[PDB]
């Protein structure tokens, strides 16, 4: 009978012996949610033209939010972008007069949603 | 949900005594069939003995005259005494409640002999 | 096996000034045309750096000797080298630096990189007997006089050569941080050609990542390899090293500062601030600009 | 007049996972169809790291006779990562493999290989009828009864 | 393990209690009522289950687990366990081990 | 123009800290920590960031 024992050491040490780590095909131009390289989050990609040092794997906007990276499995660089998102304003004359409403969705496009678009937003339901 | 509560096993050694038991709880439609089955570790589910309502015992040529199977009309219930038990007797073993459509299967009890 | 070498006599220390130099990049993070500020441990602006000759003709008679002292490694350290002749091999990190506690070996021969953290018992005077061959002389073979034993090896690490051929003014600066930082010894490097500068030039450059290591000892001191390319059993008048050490290097220790750091366009670091170095800088800090209006 | 009621947000249907695509790899080969295994006096380990192993091959491989763990849930270790491994491979005995699991006796779990109460780590097993097995009896294979 | 918050293979494979628990948690010693001296196997556990319980989820299934890759189809094998095991309540166990 | 450009910086940065959590970020929380003692380290962001 042939024996095998693997012992572990789980200790306050940095690992050597890692698992196998799952990938799955890279969704462009679309609302998902991502992991690159352990860093998680949800938004759209984008081929982006810039040119990141090959050390550097993230993009860092002014403030704190990371806005490019790079694909481990393909070297491509990739920006990402917030999933789109804003207010609904109900524009509505008085009840007493008409149940009738029109709805402004603020700073959006008329895709994402007798459509007026307006740079407010994108107007859905008043003739323009 | 038709519930069996089999109870009474464990460790013996070579010669030994056991008697297990099945309790069936829930609808257990009257004209019911209560069955014992054997399986040791890479075996398939071995007729052990039946039981019906007529009283008639059904027992298999594995065990010839060694085990034997005991009713209980009141509560419905069933024990089996194991008796002059022998290694070859090593098996996890299940009861069968035929009833009268859905039938029912065991949670088991394990019956070790060996010396 | 090691060869004694003769008493080192404890040369006094040389100090030397350190012009804007050792900024390395912190993060993998690309940053274009904005300031960021970083608390991380860096060398100090216009420091004190300890400069060592790789040979030393000191005495009346005209001896050569390797100055390769054991130094401390306090929380990071900027090595850098001036040279043109590859007679600087590698280095050997740890506390005890004998077969009590582990140690850390890196050396570059002609091909690759050799890094390992064994049990070594490192002699006085680790050095490569390093000779050319009889009919090419377009590589130099080596001979590792480092260490006597190794024992429990924990890491093997081979690449591609940390130090590049220099096989007559075309010194080169080779430009390193170490840092032993939660169990991983990383390390950042730079190279650049000089020209006519003894010392450490006055510029920036940033020095990139090379390389992130989990070997997780203790360091706490540590010494450089070189390489003997005269014969230790016959020293000669002279001539025989490599005109009596015009190659240098320089070791300064890594401290924790603020640095403000400018990453242009094109993703690099093009300039710094410290901001304990002088009142402007701190202004600067805290404008978070380069520039103070009146 | 006009009235921000609700805040409209596009969400998100399907999940991308990106890595490094997986390269090194541990030496379990060398382990598990190694060609020789040394005596039960002197044992092989065999140190394991810097390198990734796959458990799956092993586990779901089905080409050994045991899988115990302990410590760890046998379905988690491509989870888990390590400082090190050391594996340690036998021939043994069939009936002497219960010996291999901690808290337990018997020649060998008292003489020859001592598992101390509290492993986290797994002991897998197989049987080399067809690999170790000759048909004059294979004696290359040594094993102590006594100690002091 | 029979607290709000709590983990193990009775807090996440048998009784669920929730975080907002107005209620008590009761116990005492059963070693005088509960164990026999061949050993009470009468309660069962189980230690595999697919996924952890909802709170205050009672799950009587007795469906054989598949451990490994291949189905198991209702019968024990390689990679395939039933869900209960029995336990050894004996009057000479230790307190950690006693009913 | 700067000092509402400045108002709106300060509101994101504040987003980053930890504000006695042990992260800034809610799914470093949720995922290394159990519910009933990861709502006491995200009661910390909530209160820091309203
Ligand atoms: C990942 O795999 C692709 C496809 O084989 C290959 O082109 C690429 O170089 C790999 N990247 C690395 C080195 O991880
Ligand atoms: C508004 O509607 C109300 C019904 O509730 C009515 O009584 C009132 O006269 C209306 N006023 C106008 C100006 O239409
Ligand atoms: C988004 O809005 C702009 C108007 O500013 C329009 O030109 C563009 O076509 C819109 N995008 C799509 C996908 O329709
Ligand atoms: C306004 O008039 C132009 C013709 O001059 C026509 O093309 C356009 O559609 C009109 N827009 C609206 C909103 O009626
Ligand atoms: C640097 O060394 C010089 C002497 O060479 C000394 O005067 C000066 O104070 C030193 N500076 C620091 C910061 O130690
Ligand atoms: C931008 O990158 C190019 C090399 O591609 C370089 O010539 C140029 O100097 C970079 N920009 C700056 C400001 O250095």
């Amino acid at each position: 009978y042939r024996v095998v024992v693997l012992s572990f050491e789980l200790l306050h040490a940095p690992a050597t012996v890692c698992g196998p780590k799952k990938s799955t095909n890279l969704v462009k131009n679309k609302c998902v949610n991502f992991n690159f390289n352990g860093l998680t989050g949800t938004g759209v990609l984008t081929e982006s033209n810039k040119k990141f040092l090959p050390f550097q794997q993230f993009g860092r906007d002014i403030a704190d939010t990371t806005d490019a990276v790079r694909d481990p499995q393909t070297l491509e660089i990739l920006d990402i972008t917030p999933c789109s998102f804003g207010g609904v304003s109900v524009i509505t004359p008085g009840t007493n007069t008409s149940n009738q409403v029109a709805v402004l969705y603020q700073g959006v496009n008329c895709t994402e949603v007798n459509v007026f678009q307006t740079r407010a937003g994108c107007l859905i339901g008043a003739e323009h | 949900q038709v519930q069996l509560q089999e109870s009474g096993g464990g460790l013996v050694q070579a010669g030994g005594s056991l008697r297990l038991s099945c309790a069936a709880s829930g609808s257990i439609f009257s004209p019911n069939t209560m069955g014992w089955f054997r399986q040791a570790l890479g075996k398939q589910r071995e007729m052990v003995a039946v039981i019906s309502s007529i009283a008639s015992t059904q027992y298999a040529n594995f065990v010839k005259g060694r085990f034997t199977i005991t009713r209980d009309n009141t509560k419905n219930t069933v024990h089996l005494q194991m008796n002059s038990l022998i290694p070859e007797d090593t098996a996890v073993y299940y009861c069968y409640a035929v009833d009268k459509s859905q039938d029912y299967w065991g949670q088991g009890t394990q019956v070790t002999v060996s010396s | 096996q090691c060869v004694n070498l003769t008493t080192r006599t404890q040369l006094p220390p040389a100090y030397t000034n350190s012009f804007t130099r050792g900024v390395y990049y912190p993060d993998k993070v690309f940053r274009s045309s904005v300031l960021h500020s970083t608390q991380d441990l860096f060398l100090p602006f216009f420091s004190n750096v300890t400069w060592f000759h790789a040979i030393h003709v000191s005495g009346t008679n005209g001896t050569k000797r390797f100055d390769n002292p054991v130094l401390p490694f306090n929380d990071g350290v900027y090595f850098a080298s001036t040279e043109k002749s590859n007679i600087i091999r590698g280095w050997i990190f740890g506390t005890t630096l004998d077969s009590k506690t582990q140690s850390l070996l890196i050396v570059n021969n002609a091909t690759n990189v050799v890094i390992k953290v064994c049990e070594f018992q490192f002699c006085n005077d680790p050095f490569l007997g390093v000779y050319y061959h009889k009919n090419n002389k377009s590589w130099m073979e080596s001979e590792f006089r480092v260490y006597s034993s190794a024992n429990n090896c924990t890491f093997e690490y081979v690449s591609q050569p940390f130090l590049m051929d220099l096989e007559g003014n075309f010194k080169n600066l080779r430009e390193f941080v170490f840092k032993n930082i939660d169990g991983y010894f990383k390390i950042y490097s730079k190279h650049t050609p000089i020209n006519l500068v003894r010392d450490l030039p006055q510029g920036f450059s940033a020095l990139e990542p090379l390389v992130d290591l989990p070997i997780g000892i203790n360091i706490t001191r540590f010494q450089t390899l070189l390489a003997l390319h005269r014969s230790y059993l016959t020293p000669g008048d002279s001539s025989s090293g490599w005109t009596a050490g015009a190659a240098a290097y320089y070791v300064g220790y890594l401290q924790p500062r603020t640095f403000l750091l400018k990453y242009n366009e094109n993703g690099t670091i093009t300039d710094a601030v410290d901001c304990a170095l002088d009142p402007l800088s701190e202004t600067k800090c805290t404008l978070k600009s380069f520039t103070v209006e009146k | 007049g006009i009235y921000q009621t609700s805040n409209f947000r596009v969400q998100p249907t399907e999940s991308i996972v990106r890595f490094p695509n997986i390269t090194n790899l541990c030496p379990f080969g060398e382990v598990f169809n190694a060609t020789r295994f040394a005596s039960v006096y002197a044992w092989n380990r065999k140190r394991i790291s810097n390198c990734v192993a796959d458990y799956s091959v092993l586990y779901n491989s089905a080409s050994f006779s045991t899988f115990k763990c302990y410590g760890v849930s046998p379905t988690k270790l491509n989870d888990l990562c390590f400082t090190n491994v050391y594996a340690d491979s036998f021939v043994i005995r069939g009936d002497e493999v219960r010996q291999i699991a901690p808290g337990q006796t018997g020649k060998i779990a008292d003489y020859n290989y001592k598992l101390p109460d509290d492993f986290t780590g797994c002991v897998i097993a197989w049987n080399s009828n067809n690999l170790d097995s000759k048909v004059g009896g294979n004696y290359n294979y040594l094993y102590r009864l006594f100690r002091k | 393990q029979i607290a709000p918050g709590q983990t193990g293979k009775i807090a996440d494979y048998n009784y669920k209690l929730p975080d907002d628990f107005t209620g008590c948690v009761i116990a005492w010693n059963s070693n005088n009522l509960d164990s026999k001296v061949g050993g009470n196997y009468n309660y069962l556990y189980r230690l595999f289950r697919k996924s952890n319980l909802k709170p205050f989820e009672r799950d009587i299934s007795t469906e054989i687990y598949q451990a490994g890759s291949t189905p198991c189809n209702g019968v024990e094998g390689f990679n395939c366990y039933f869900p209960l095991q029995s336990y050894g309540f004996q009057p000479t166990n230790g307190v950690g081990y006693q009913p | 123009v700067n000092q509402n450009a400045q108002a709106l910086n300060t509101l994101v940065k504040q987003l980053s800290s930890n504000f006695g959590a042990i992260s800034s970020v809610l799914n470093d929380i949720l995922s290394r920590l159990d519910p009933p003692e990861a709502e006491v380290q995200i009661d910390r962001l909530i209160t820091g960031r309203l």
